[PDB]
């Protein structure tokens, strides 16, 4: 998972 | 939940800095073309973000910053400016730093501080  | 933005237990004014920060630092940095993942909450169930509210404990965004201006919450600049760092810090910590959100958190931030730099006097 994460943001960008 | 969303962050208050109002607290009737709370002193608050409009002095001429926190005039500053409301329609110069913010509208600056709100027409940034990097300023829009920091426009409302971080929302962790729609980012699939599961662990966010685990690593930050005091989500920040420009959204409530601006509406918080917008109420009079804040009684100094300084209380509105140390939102501001928490928003960015928040960012740094939560976030890989080869994102490009952390990029884009430098280069806001560094904006951020020119502006504060050149405040009014209270």
């Amino acid at each position: 998972t994460g943001k960008f | 939940s969303m962050p208050e933005v109002s607290n009737p237990s709370k002193p608050g004014r409009k002095t001429n800095q926190l005039q500053y920060m409301q329609n110069v630092v913010v509208k600056t940095l709100w027409k940034h073309q990097f300023a829009w993942p920091f426009y409302q909450p971080v929302d962790a169930i729609k980012l699939n973000l599961p662990d966010y509210h685990k690593i930050i404990k005091n989500p920040m965004d420009m959204g409530t910053i601006k509406k918080r201006l917008e109420n009079n919450y804040y009684w100094s600049a300084s209380e509105c400016m140390q939102d501001f760092n928490t928003m960015f810090t928040n960012c740094y910590i939560y976030n890989k730093p080869t994102d490009d959100i952390v990029l884009m958190a430098q280069a806001l931030e560094k904006i951020f501080l020119q502006k504060v730099a050149q405040m009014p006097q209270e």
